[PDB]
This record gives structure tokens, sequence and C-alpha cells, in this order.
């Protein structure tokens, strides 16, 4: 019994696991986007001037 | 057949003990999967914000 | 969260490979207190024989 709640446990934490690198993929995407935006904005102040 | 039922006795007994220390085991090592299991679960919420 | 997932899973891997033994000691306890038993059975015929 002991061993099946263990391995339930296993699964739910290789699915959390899962969705922590989702997350993160995500978190990434949002960085990258952001690291755009802001090249994008370097050229907008080199417009600018 | 007192003396057979004797070594059975004491294998029942040696079986006994065995599967209370894997019942212990398996509780101790459950306790841990959940606890890494939460952990893992701290860490995706962690991931999560 | 990864590792703690693997770790999780490497707790819930350890308790079920032990119990998934350990439970034929169970098995071998139930042999022996039939092997006991039978001892007993087969003293109490040949007592009244």
């Amino acid at each position: 019994g002991a061993a099946a709640d263990a391995a339930t446990a296993a699964e739910k934490a290789e699915a959390s696991a899962a969705q922590a690198k989702q997350h993160a993929a995500d978190a990434d995407a949002s960085a990258d986007a952001a690291t755009r935006s802001a090249a994008d904005a370097a050229a907008s102040a080199a417009t600018a001037r | 057949l007192i003396k057979q039922a004797e070594l059975a006795g004491k294998q029942a007994d040696d079986a006994r003990k065995t599967a209370e220390e894997s019942s212990k085991k398996a509780v101790d090592a459950s306790q841990l999967a959940k606890e890494a299991a939460q952990k893992a679960a701290e860490e995706t919420e962690a991931a999560k914000d | 969260a990864a590792d703690y997932a693997d770790e999780s899973a490497a707790h819930a891997g350890d308790s079920a490979a032990y119990a998934a033994t350990a439970k034929r000691n169970a098995q071998a306890a139930q042999e022996a207190a039939k092997t006991a038993t039978a001892a007993v059975t087969k003293a109490n015929e040949i007592f009244k024989l």
C-alpha cells in the first residue's frame, strides 16, 4: 500500500516537474520576447535621437 | 511432527520480522517519496511564480 | 523539480522493489503456518488412530 502511494506520489511529482519545465519554457518565451522588445526599444531610441 | 512445527514456527516468525521491517521501510520510503514529491511541488510552484 | 521527481521515483522504486519481494515472506509465513498446521493435523490423526 505504501509502495502504491509512493508510486502515486512519484507520478504526481513527475507530472509536476513536467509542468515546471513547461513553465520555465514559457518563462523563456517571455524573456526572449522581452529581449526582442528591448532590442527594438534601443532601435527606437537610436531613431528618436 | 512437533519439531517440524517448531521449525515452521521459526521461519513464520523470521518472515514476520522481515515483513514488519519491510512495512517500516516502505512507509519511510513512501514518506520520503511524498516529501520528495512535495519538494518537487514547491519547486513547481516557484517555477509558476 | 525534475531532480526531486527522480528522487521521488527512486524512493517509490525502492519501496515497490522491496515490497514486491517482501510480500513473498508473508507467503512463506503462510506456507510455514500451513506446514505447522499440517504437522499438527497429522499428529492428531495419528493419536486418534
